[PDB]
RNA sequence: UAAACGCUGAAAGCAUCUAAGUGUGAAGCCCACCUCAAGAUGAGAUUUCCCAUUUCUUUAAGAAAGUAAGACCCCUGAGAG
RNA sequence: CACCUCGAUGUCGGCUCGUCGCAUCCUGGGGCUGUAGUCGGUCCCAAGGGUUGGGCUGUUCGCCCAUUAAAGCGGCACGCGAGCUGGGUUCAGAACGUCGUGAGACAGUUCGGUCCCUAUCCGUCGCGGGCGUUGGAAAUUUGAGAGGAGCUGUCCUUAGUA
RNA sequence: UAUGUUAAGUGGAAAAGGAUGUGGGGUUGCACAGACAACUAGGAUGUUGGCUUAGAAGCAGCCACCAUUUAAAGAGUGCGU
């Protein structure tokens, strides 16, 4: 497998070797850097730790500089691990350019969703509003909590709370174009996240 | 298969066998004589 | 976005003048239709000396809609009225001459006779 | 009557190797091994072998007969082998062998591929006459049954794969 | 694995899917897909950083009293609320 | 039967939310057929998911229309009124028929008619503080274990072949 | 401790009924001039007994059931024509 991680920019609207539009999301992938390589004999599993976005040193800290110093790079902001990849191909200090991907390949995209805040059950779970006339006093509410006999409410009864902030994949997307000069990927379709938010791109698990 | 607690043979060619702890009747000639308990 | 109890004009000479959607076909809980989607309907207003007459239950095809259609290239068609064409079990029409324009989306759904009989196909 | 006390002829060229368990058999066709239990007594002569049970219980009579039968199977397979002859019949049915990989045309939209292990052969003397051939009676029967289960017989017209020589009843469908 | 299909096979010289042995076999079960998850008090693992000071009491896993790494207060704010 | 409830017991139906069982409506597997093929009938396994919208009636049911792959049966105080409605329930008014000598009543019907509560505890959904994890801290993580999702039609081809 | 039984978690839920489950006891039949089960050879004739029916001619409906070599064959067990 493979992958990178990058920053969401925004949406566009693109023509692909024909007049057929493709809506597109822009991911800026300033070249990721390997920092650590984990193996079974020391760490329990094969994996590779990666950093994306350079901090200022005043924002970083000593024990992070010490972790970056092996690869001989600058303090990174977002740090993540990639699993189920070849370790003989990758080394500490290696820079992962966007050239790794080929326009057209199928891809999976993780991101943290836009915070919607403390929301009701209707918006949070698609529940239906009660009637708004005919004497109804039941408009935006989640309904009964359950039967009588348990004398208790069953779990996963869906209610109001924080909507958003969750980690979400989108599978079976497609890479539309690459710009290594600009370090940009164009991905067919919407993806989870606010702008200036982290995204992880990976080769598809299903494909 | 004829699943019935009153398993008992229907012709002379029926054999009775306890198979996986269940009683069964097996006739090669007539498979309608095939029976089981349940 | 054509629903049950939604009224439609008629775009052929079959005999009908106004139509009311009984149900949409396709699936179990389809609550909506657009161009290329077949309809089951009544006839609320018919031409007087018409074959198709008041009260008859009949199938139909949506040919143009305000909530219109979309193309791969972002080109979208829309209309100022919701109209339909009455058909038989086969995709062929009851009448003989379609009025007004028609969307291109029907050629994929194999209403080719209606596409031909229509004067303008957008 | 009894089976297990019946002696077991080699007859010659066949050889064996006792052990605490996992008895081995050898000869012209090849090798075989199997783990008979340590409850049976294995008496041996130069040409003849016998099994003796410790007592006259249900379980030991059973094991006695079963071990004699399996040992006889191993010997007979190493000497003469085994073969199951199949006969596939139909309008447009045929078969062909490519090494250890049998191909079957039996009416399904796609041709079907079966494959044997090293200890089993597919012969195909004719397009409709398959033969499995081998040395382990279990594996031979298993493969022949798996093959027969691709398109088994039918009563109305007979279309399907068979064992050569079996009986396949037929109904007078309208 | 279910039901079903068995292969070999004996009790019961045959027969038999089973008793031992062995195998096909379902939208179902455990995985595989996604998410939460070390408060998993059974509290895990790896990398990196700070270092082993002062006094008093004591052989005390002692007490306070300034600090390193670091964090917080406070302030400007939203991609958050 | 009258054991609990008359110093409260709220009565049907619908709505919102669902959850469970399997005696399985569909999908999935298989045997038998009086199964030629398509359709099927029946039985065994299977509860993973799904199991429609309207007219009439207060209605459950039921009939009808039109679809559906299918339009399951039941339980959870005939689930759920400190979550909603209050159409139906003879509260008080009035009237028809009928009964009564009558005041009034229904062996029937009809029009109209106040649904109170700031959530303490558990429970549920979410968010924190404290402490702990045996020196203090910054990050990344395995993953026990839990949950979620689990559906399905139509067309084409194989082939107008078997 | 001693002897046995059970193989279902019976024990630790429930019937009519069904079953080469298993242990005990008894009765009875056949059996080393060879039991039972299997394998081999035969399994027929005057005769395709007749009636029957277009056709039953061993086995649709209908009577009898002699004879043969015998080492044994029913004037025919079913399928099926
Ligand atoms: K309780
Ligand atoms: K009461
Ligand atoms: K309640
Ligand atoms: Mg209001
Ligand atoms: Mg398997
Ligand atoms: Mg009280
Ligand atoms: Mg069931
Ligand atoms: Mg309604
Ligand atoms: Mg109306
Ligand atoms: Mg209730
Ligand atoms: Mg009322
Ligand atoms: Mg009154
Ligand atoms: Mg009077
Ligand atoms: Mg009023
Ligand atoms: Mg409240
Ligand atoms: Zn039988």
């Amino acid at each position: 497998t493979k992958g990178i991680l990058g920053k969401k920019v925004g949406m566009t609207q693109i023509f692909t070797e024909s007049g057929e539009l493709i809506p597109v999301t822009v991911v800026e992938a300033t070249p990721n850097v390997v920092l650590q390589v984990k193996t079974v004999e020391t760490d329990g599993y094969e994996a590779i730790q990666v950093g994306y976005q350079d901090k200022r040193e005043v924002l970083s800290n000593k024990p992070a500089k010490g972790h970056v110093a092996k690869a001989n790079t600058a303090p990174k902001r977002f740090i993540k691990e990639f699993k189920n990849v070849e370790l003989g191909e990758y080394e500490v200090g290696k820079e992962i350019k966007v050239d790794v991907f080929q326009a057209g390949d199928v891809v999976d995209v993780t991101g943290t969703t836009k915070g919607k805040g403390f929301q009701g059950a209707i918006k949070r779970h698609g529940q239906s509003r009660g009637p708004m006339s005919h004497g109804s006093r039941y408009h935006r509410r989640p309904g009964s909590m359950g039967p009588v006999a348990p004398n208790r409410v069953f779990k996963n009864k869906r209610l109001a709370g924080r909507m958003g902030g969750d980690r979400v994949t989108i599978q079976n997307l497609e890479v539309v174009k690459v710009d290594v000069e600009r370090n940009v990927i164009l991905i067919k379709g919407n993806i989870p996240g606010a702008k200036k938010s982290l995204i992880t791109i990976k080769s598809a698990v299903k494909a | 298969m004829k699943v019935r607690p009153s398993v008992k043979p229907m012709c002379e060619h029926c054999k009775v066998i306890r198979r996986k702890g269940r009683v069964m009747v097996i006739c090669p000639a007539n498979p309608k004589h095939k029976q089981r308990q349940g | 976005m054509i629903q049950q109890e939604s009224r439609l004009r008629v775009a052929d000479n079959s005999g009908a003048r106004e139509i009311l959607t009984i149900k949409v076909l396709g699936g179990s809980g389809r609550k909506t239709a657009n161009i290329g989607d077949v309809i089951v309907a009544t006839v609320k207003q018919a031409t007087p000396g018409g074959v198709v007459k008041k009260g008859e239950v009949v199938k139909a095809v949506i040919v143009r809609t305000k909530s219109g259609a979309r193309r791969a290239d972002g080109s979208y068609i829309k209309f100022d009225e919701n109209a339909a064409v009455i058909i038989r079990d086969d995709k062929s029409p009851r009448g003989t001459r379609i009025f007004g324009p028609v969307a291109r989306e029907l050629r994929e759904n194999n209403f080719m006779k209606i596409v031909s009989l229509a004067p303008e196909v957008l | 009557s009894r089976i297990g006390n019946k002696v077991v002829v080699l007859p010659a060229g066949v050889e064996i190797k006792q052990d605490g368990n996992n008895i081995t058999v050898k000869g012209p066709k090849g090798e075989l091994t199997r783990e008979f239990s340590s409850d049976i007594k294995m008496n041996i002569e130069g040409n003849e072998v016998t099994f003796i049970r410790p007592n006259d219980s249900k379980e030991m009579k059973t094991i006695h007969g079963t071990t004699r039968a399996n040992f006889n199977n191993m010997v007979v397979g190493v000497s003469e082998g085994f073969q199951k002859a199949l006969e596939l019949i139909g309008v447009g049915y045929r078969a062909q062998v490519q090494g250890n990989k049998l191909t079957l045309n039996v009416g399904y939209s796609h041709p079907v591929e079966m494959t044997a292990p090293e200890g089993v052969t597919f012969e195909v003397p004719a397009n409709t006459q398959v033969i499995v051939k081998g040395i382990n009676k279990e594996v031979v029967g298993e493969l022949a049954a798996n093959i027969r289960g691709v398109r088994p017989p039918e009563p109305y017209k007979g279309k399907g794969i068979r064992y050569v020589g079996e009986f396949v009843r037929r109904k007078e469908g309208k």
